DNA sequence: GCTGCCGGCGGCTGGAGAATCCCGGTGCCGAGGCCGCTCAATTGGTCGTAGACAGCTCTAGCACCGCTTAAACGCACGTACGCGCTGTCCCCCGCGTTTAAACCGCCAAGGGGATTACTCCCTAGTCTCCAGGCACGTCTCAGATATATACATCCTG
DNA sequence: CAGGATGTATATATCTGAGACGTGCCTGGAGACTAGGGAGTAATCCCCTTGGCGGTTTAAACGCGGGGGACAGCGCGTACGTGCGTTTTAGCGGTGCTAGAGCTGTCTACGACCAATTGAGCGGCCTGGGCACCGGGATTCTCCAGCCGCCGGCAGC
């Protein structure tokens, strides 16, 4: 008993969409499962400071896309707010 | 009789004395504020500077070069050398975790 | 009824019903929106997948099938871009990446 | 004498002076460029962050608590104006 | 009946009910303990107290009446314990401590 | 004449007061001050809550207060800063 | 006799080839004599700090066993986080 | 007459391969020892997790690698080839651990 | 032997250029009284986290010994170390002089900040059913082993 | 300055079998379907403080020129860290063994929330006068270069 969450399904499906042909061990997978709830509370919290940092009391994409930004180096952020605007954009049409 | 010339080495202990005591800047604030305005063009035009904003930039990277020089200085004096080179830069900029 | 998840409609494959409760009781503010948790879902993705895609290759140029920690040192450690932002961690069972000063190497 | 790119005016006696307060005794003739290259990444790497949040909050000024803000974020927290 | 403050009861001279207020509304948790308050309070005036009256001894040393940024900066410095607590705070108008390398110095 | 702020100056005064009864403070080490009083206060209260919810709890109390005191004072204010809270505490439950 | 066997000198199970051979994946080329003890003290102070930090969170926890989370914990708290062990 | 490598040669060797093994380089049970003696300053009969072992051992690891790839930088910047305790005192002060 | 003879040697003298002290006049600006308002203290009831007791039971420290592999000891030796001589040319350090920052004042206006009416977006509440975690269950193809050849050294002539 | 012999590396053959990948079950939490009311949103206006301008002036930067001593190079003594053989000693393992500490479930009760009144703590705004600023001038305080008495070799006999 005691279910205890994971990504682990989805990280099998992502590397499936670009290896379809390779496998991973047990590890390999923990690691992935680590570095994703890191990530997600470093980008949280910089959205959190920066929402309260205005006044404010609700967290909106555009505080999102400040700390993706902020946090994120250089060119990869170039990359990610247009998939971010994509995956939003698709969203607010058909909801 | 001759000019009086002192020997070499004192008169820099006399600044090193001296400056260690002095707290006010040492760089011109008009040239460093045009520097900033400047180099701020590039990511947004047409941009206003609080004056507090500038003198607290000045100040953060007086501190920040000195502490870097007070490193390359005990560097070089590891080398069993006076003199401080490029080199001694680049190598505490290595370690301290700053360019790699 | 008829009814479907968020990440079908955002075209996504994660959780996003999972990030908006993560969201909501990780008490990181009063009230929350609605595009947060998507596009939280997509940066995420996006960098998962870049992350695995590089590692599955640097296991393929190992003539390995399956992937292991050393891969993934292998892999992180080659882009400096990565580098940077996972510069202050360490994953266990990863090596080194081997490297030989010049100097300590014979004369020809 | 007036075209003068401002990453000049940082003036070499002012170089030798913040070398002094450091505790150097002898210069040689290569720091002075060293010196000016560190400067200016230094202070693009907190101007970026500044300047993009000035762009979050739809103002036009950089105040003081953003640059203030915008250092702790580096890990180089500043007392006296403000926080 | 007569009200009286909080920090009169506890014998403090910080306000136990602006640390309250300030423990509400920011953000931290759902919901604050009672002891909490007067415990960070204490805390907050043992620190300030210490801090004043190592910048009250450097003062009164160079003959002066009123404390300045660099009597804090000497104060903060020169005790190794407190300079770990403050390791990487930069105070305005401090200056740098005096010293001196022995090999600058000359033969004798 | 309005939008009234508010900041640490007259018990940071008033402390001065109570240690060395003929010595005055300038403004600019007076907002200095401020800012660490603020920065110690945020980074304590950071700590405590990250705990609270780290064993899965719901209230912050004393207890959490005193673990996270004893996770940032090196030594010697450590001990001194847990002392004086107990102290403090056990006045104000025992006079209420 | 049920507990409390108290070690002493155990510092020095750290032998001279195990560190010859964490030189060596470091990349050196000749070793000296008296790093053996410089070594021995700074993983000792280290090991001292993190294990303070471990003890206090099962303490604070009011628990007798020290797990891998805490460890893991203090490790991210001085800001050396570690990947691998379930963060 | 029995062959014998220049020296400095087997370094090299010993070089290139334990830069691509990944096991660890030092022995289970005198680490745990010595973890064992330590924990009991600060609070006495404790109960030890295994990953917690292992975790410290891996950590441990790489800090001290960490270290040396420092120390063979300042060495090599003094025009030498080995190592000294004054490189280490250098680059653990350099960093700000010990300042 | 012993006369100069000669160069250093340190020891001392005193001139010289800098840093320090106090006095005397002058401000600019912390320190305190004043008014009121806005939030903190007083009462009052609730209902649900958190503390206890009361259980179950997975697992971490003890022990026991057989194997064996790497750790401890010694041992020639050459090479990289440390010191010492040395030949400069490149930084130190005053001087004339050439120049731009600093002070001081008067303006315009665009943007920051306080006020106000409102609307529609996210939270508050229920019902419902299907995606994901647990317990297996395997046969994989993933590794693990054993085998066999090219290769780069250090010697030789 | 070119070959031979060598202990290393490389590849390739069999096993071989713990555990990535399904495969089901069932459950609890994510989606579908209801207001509401308060948080942000334009819209407005009213200062204010910042970019901009235009005379002095005066202290700082600049190019020159002279000079001496730190530095990179070269050479030699030398001693200690490396490659290798010979024990032997503690790690690894494999097998049970046991109670202790870790996990979860029930029941109760008390203390933090929230709402309604009332008064005083402090934030603003002058306001007088007092401690730091500044000047010159006397007062010391080290830094240096040469003079001098002494001393230890150095050509002769």
């Amino acid at each position: 008993k005691t279910r205890k969450e994971s990504y682990a399904i989805y990280v099998y499906k992502v590397l499936k969409q670009v290896h379809p042909d390779t496998g991973i061990s047990s590890k390999a997978m923990s690691i992935m499962n680590s570095f994703v709830n890191d990530v997600f509370e470093r980008i949280a919290g910089e959205a959190s400071r920066l929402a309260h940092y205005n006044k404010r009391s609700t967290i909106t994409s555009r505080e999102i896309q400040t700390a993706v930004r902020l946090l994120l180096p250089g060119e990869l952020a170039k990359h990610a707010v247009s998939e971010g605007t994509k995956a939003v954009t698709k969203y607010t049409s058909a909801k | 009789k001759k000019p009086h010339r002192y020997r070499p080495g004192t008169v820099a202990l006399r600044e090193i004395r001296r400056y260690q005591k002095s707290t006010e800047l040492l760089i011109r604030k008009l040239p460093f504020q045009r520097l900033v305005r400047e180099i701020a063009q590039d990511f947004k035009t047409d941009l206003r500077f609080q004056s507090s904003a500038v003198m607290a930039l000045q100040e953060a990277s007086e501190a920040y070069l000195v502490g870097l020089f007070e490193d390359t200085n005990l560097c070089a004096i590891h080398a069993k050398r006076v003199t401080i080179m490029p080199k001694d830069i680049q190598l505490a900029r290595r370690i301290r975790g700053e360019r790699a | 009824a008829k009814a479907k998840t968020r990440s079908s409609r955002a075209g996504l494959q994660f959780p996003v019903g999972r990030v908006h409760r993560l969201l909501r009781k990780g008490n990181y503010a009063e009230r929350v929106g609605a595009g947060a948790p998507v596009y939280l879902a997509a940066v995420l993705e996006y960098l998962t997948a870049e992350i695995l895609e590089l590692a599955g290759n640097a296991a393929r140029d190992n003539k390995k099938t399956r992937i292991i920690p050393r891969h993934l040192q292998l892999a992180v450690r080659n882009d400096e871009e990565l580098n940077k932002l996972l510069g202050r961690v360490t994953i266990a069972q990863g090596g080194v990446l081997p490297n030989i000063q010049s100097v300590l190497l014979p004369k020809c | 004498k007036v075209l003068r790119d401002n990453i000049q005016g940082i003036t070499k006696p002012a170089i030798r002076r913040l070398a002094r307060r450091g505790g150097v005794k002898r210069i040689s003739g290569l720091i002075y460029e060293e010196t000016r290259g560190v400067l200016k990444v230094f202070l693009e790497n907190v101007i970026r962050d500044a300047v993009t949040y000035t762009e979050h909050a739809k103002r036009k000024t950089v105040t003081a608590m953003d640059v203030v803000y915008a250092l702790k974020r580096q890990g180089r927290t500043l007392y006296g104006f403000g926080g």
